[PDB]
RNA sequence: CAGAAGUGUGCAGC
RNA sequence: CAAGCUUGAGUCUCGUAGAGGGGGGUAGAAUUCCAGGUGUAGCGGUGAAAUGCGUAGAGAUCUGGAGGAAUACCGGUGGCGAAGGCGGCCCCCUGGACGAAGACUGACGCUCAGGUGCGAAAGCGUGGGGAGCAAACAGGAUUAGAUACCCUGGUAGUCCACGCCGUAAACGAUGUCGACUUGGAGGUUGUGCCCUUGAGGCGUGGCUUCCGGAGCUAACGCGUUAAGUCGACCGCCUGGGGA
């Protein structure tokens, strides 16, 4: 099941860097939803929210760097 | 734009023709102007030193200021000229105290424009700062090699240099022929790029269209007979030689640097 | 695309009411108005056929509702021809 | 992928666990996935012969 | 007017010059008749990876409605204020005056 | 767009007995209440109705008998494309006077039967079997 | 990892 | 021909989703090259080799720099667009679609010869850029030969700006528009009601994937997104070669 939806979030934050750590590999990959169960839009908003947070170097884009 | 004549005449076929309705259309700032009498080429000796030089139409010396050292004073762009002497276009401009000076054009400049001179002039076009004040990446013209000597690089129409590095003595500049060079970073240069960019599209479509600029007819060497140049005689189309210049020192591939004493200011020769 | 008080401004000014925003007035009213702001746009971003594409839906949305307004009233269509400038 | 061997766990039970952790990474995967060019329109058909093949 | 959100970090040594820097910007908002709605100084923070082989940048980050031609002067201040590393302007939904999460994990 | 509202009219009643429908409804008309009106004399439907003021609905009970169908079939012969039209002497007799044609006369809509006994030709609308 | 070619033309089963 | 009407077709008000378009910035991983340190005889490639690179110190490994191109994971018989197509992140300008509730105009509509616009890749012109890849070409192999397949190199090109070209298995091999006709399982995106108790129940729109009923079809199959039952308009075919 999906965490957002059970929550009803409206938007995901890219700055909620406890959330999006859940979502990663250890390796930094983002999660597929299949194995998360997480809804397409919010899936989609994860990976923008995730994307934006490495670039601002709150998460690794790599394992190594 | 760029402008192809209509073919009228076999002297009109392929002229291509810049026109620019910026420029003035009228006489240049006469405290400006010096005479300028033309060499035909020959030195204090009376001889010929450089060869194909001679004729063209009379061109008086326009002031223009290469050293921009009037620091801190703000001056508006009047109007873009003509100007005879160089590909460039020329800017006269009035500073707050109302002194008139020619610049370079820079791309993209146009009258009614406000430009500064100065260590705390903003970065735009047009502005000139001590190379040490500038963002590395930055492209620049009209730079000084040597600290007040006044802008000697990228002069010519849409030139620019790049600076790509900065090592607090010196700055590397990539040249427009792709040289690597330090320069001391106390020089000046001026933001952007110069102006009239589209000057090398030009064609000109008649032998008599050379000649306006002062440029004499180039006999072939090969064409001569051998008292006169190395390549000369044959009976018939002979070649045969080597390729020389006049003098018979190869051309078409021997280096001819040797300037020991500039050597460590170059960091990588254009390729 | 045209702001909501620009919109209440040309339908005010054209339309019997704030209420008549169907009339056909009003319609060529908006759709000038907005294929004028345009011209803005593609001056600069001549390549953007996509968006040109929407352009000229507008443009020949504009002539049907003129051609049928010219054979309802030719009065009416001719103040409205001339009070946008229409027909060059 | 990265393994620190804890004090007193066996060597080979560290390989079992760099193996399994590697596998997991899908690494050896995307590294044969990319020694050779493949045209988008042979992507898009294994694409979609994967998915027609997945039906009961 | 737009709301924007901005994310701006600062070299380490630079730090102390923080308070100037928010003086002088939200006095460019503010002068220019926007607002800001809030702002958080994150202090030095820990990079995930090294960018100009640095590392602990200190983080700022505000919420603010201004016109365009505002936000793209601060951000074109940002380009050339060499003690600014890394910078981000987001347009945004509504305005925001709640703390964010990296604030209230204090 | 619908540019043919009696082929429709016809087209719906062959698809709702098709579908063994108790019966279709469509958007009213004075030709289709007419032409409704003839079915029912020629016993091809059990009723019509016409219901609501402004946007008047017509609806048509449909007929079958020993679990089939008792329209036959259902044939548009005028159509927009190309008006058909009929002199008295050349009013067509359908499965060989079986079935009935259609004839929007000059005094009004009926059978050619009723047209051929009233010494008249019109226009032929369609065909029922 | 290598491995090429096979002339023309016919007739019953009603 | 005149005057009505609101169901078709449009306008407005409030929101939603999206690799829709154009312009400008910017980030990280990796390849290549250049400088320098460590360090010793191989590396690379193949079915196996050789060409090639290497004691003039390669390959490997670490530090630093330059430059070009594409954006792993997300990623899905997912989304958007008339089609061609569109995929890192951010900003500016900009087109369309859909849903709820009304209000408004009052047939303003559908199709379209000629015409006009858009139109992958390759190709052409002028000026740039050039990492990787790679027509042509060179060498090594393979073979009876090998003007190929394989290997080592490598130019146009691929990238950018502004023009031209106007074709593709440009495919759903299926013209556009409208109405009607048993169902089932899913995807994606709005919205209403119900104790909202949730990871919940029941309704109502848009688009889309797979089965299958009647019917249709030469058969294969299509099957409410029809190739079923109908209407309007357009394009096209008339034995195989020649062509
Ligand atoms: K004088
Ligand atoms: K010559
Ligand atoms: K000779
Ligand atoms: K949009
Ligand atoms: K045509
Ligand atoms: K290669
Ligand atoms: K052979
Ligand atoms: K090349
Ligand atoms: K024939
Ligand atoms: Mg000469
Ligand atoms: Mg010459
Ligand atoms: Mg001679
Ligand atoms: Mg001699
Ligand atoms: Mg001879
Ligand atoms: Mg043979
Ligand atoms: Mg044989
Ligand atoms: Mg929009
Ligand atoms: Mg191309
Ligand atoms: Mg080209
Ligand atoms: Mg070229
Ligand atoms: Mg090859
Ligand atoms: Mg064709
Ligand atoms: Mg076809
Ligand atoms: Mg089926
Ligand atoms: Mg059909
Ligand atoms: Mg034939």
């Amino acid at each position: 099941f999906c965490r957002f939806t059970a929550e009803g979030v409206q938007e995901i934050d890219y700055k909620d860097i406890a959330t999006l750590k859940n979502y990663i590999t250890e390796s930094g990959k983002i999660v597929p939803s299949r194995i998360t169960g997480t809804r397409a839009k919010y899936q989609r908003q994860l990976a923008r929210a995730i994307k934006r947070a490495r670039y601002l170097s709150l998460l690794p884009y790599t394992d190594r760097h | 734009a760029v402008v192809k004549c209509k073919p009228t005449s076999p002297g009109r076929r392929h002229v291509v023709k810049v026109v620019n309705p910026e420029l003035h259309k009228g006489k240049p700032f006469a405290p400006l102007l010096e005479k300028n009498s033309k060499s035909g080429g020959r030195n204090n000796n009376g001889r010929i030193t450089t060869r194909h030089i001679g004729g063209g139409h009379k061109q008086a010396y326009r002031i223009v200021d290469f050293k921009r050292n009037k620091d801190g004073i703000p001056a508006v762009v009047e109007r873009l000229e003509y100007d005879p002497n160089r590909s460039a276009n020329i800017a006269l401009v009035l500073y707050k105290d109302g002194e008139r000076r020619y610049i370079l054009a820079p791309k993209g400049l146009k009258a009614g424009d406000q430009i500064q001179s100065g260590v705390d002039a903003a970065i735009k076009p047009g502005n000139t700062l001590p190379m040490r004040n500038i963002p590395v990446g930055s492209t620049v013209h009209n730079v000084e090699m040597k600290p007040g000597k006044g802008g000697q690089l990228a002069r010519s129409a849409g030139t620019y240099v790049q600076i790509v590095a900065r090592d607090g003595a010196y700055v590397t500049l990539r040249l427009r022929s792709g040289e690597m060079r330090k320069v001391e970073a106390d020089c000046r240069a001026t933001l952007g790029e110069v102006g009239n960019a589209e000057h090398m599209l030009r064609v000109l479509g008649k032998a008599g269209a050379a000649r306006w600029r002062g440029v004499r007819p180039t006999v072939r060497g090969t064409a001569m007979n051998p008292v006169d140049h190395p390549h000369g005689g044959g009976e018939g189309r002979n070649f045969g030689k080597h390729p020389v210049t006049p003098w018979g020192v190869q051309t078409k591939g021997k280096k001819t640097r040797s300037n020991k004493r500039t050597d460590k200011f170059i960091v990588r020769r254009r390729s | 695309s045209l702001s909501t008080e620009a919109t209440a401004k040309i339908v005010s000014e054209f339309g019997r009411d704030a209420n008549d925003t169907g009339s056909t007035e009003v319609q060529v009213a908006l759709l000038t108005a907005q294929i004028n702001h345009l011209q803005g746009h593609f001056a600069e971003h001549k390549k953007d056929h996509h968006s040109r594409r929407g352009l000229l839906r507008m443009v020949s949305q504009r002539r049907k509702l003129l051609d049928y307004l010219k054979r309802k009233d030719v009065a009416r269509y001719t103040q409205l021809i001339e009070r946008l400038g229409l027909r060059r | 992928p990265v393994i620190k061997v804890r004090e007193n766990e066996p060597f080979d039970v560290a390989l079992r666990r760099f193996k399994r952790s590697c596998e997991k990474a899908g690494v050896l995967a995307e590294v044969r996935r990319r020694e050779f060019y493949e045209k988008p329109t042979t992507e898009r058909k294994r694409a979609k012969a994967s998915a027609v093949k997945r039906h009961a | 007017m737009r709301h924007y959100e901005i994310v701006f970090m600062v070299h380490p040594d630079q730090s102390e010059q923080v308070p100037g820097m928010i003086e002088r910007y939200t006095a460019a908002i503010t002068g220019a008749e926007g607002k800001i709605h809030r702002l958080e100084d994150w202090g030095r923070r820990q990079l995930a990876y090294p960018i100009n082989k640095l590392h602990k940048a200190h983080y700022v980050l505000m919420n603010v409605e201004a016109p365009q031609e505002v936000i793209d002067e601060l951000e074109t201040t940002f380009r050339f204020n060499d003690a600014v590393i890394r910078s981000m302007v987001m347009r945004t939904k509504h305005a925001v005056t709640e703390a964010s999460p990296m604030v209230k994990a204090k | 767009s619908m540019q043919d509202p009696i082929a429709d009219m016809l087209t719906r009643i062959r698809n709702g007995q098709a579908a063994n429908k108790a019966a279709v409804t469509m958007p009213s008309s004075k030709l289709k209440v007419a032409i409704a009106n003839v079915l029912k004399e020629e016993g091809f439907i059990e009723d019509f109705k016409v219901e609501g003021d402004t946007k008047p609905e017509l609806e048509l009970t449909l007929k079958y008998f020993q679990g089939k169908a008792v329209v036959e079939s259902i044939q548009r012969v005028s159509r927009p494309g190309l008006r058909i039209y009929k002199r008295k002497d050349e009013l067509p007799k359908v499965m060989a006077g079986l079935g009935i044609a259609v004839v929007s006369t000059s005094k009004g809509v009926m059978t050619d039967r009723a047209a051929r006994q009233a010494g008249l030709g019109g226009e032929i609308i369609c065909y029922v079997a």
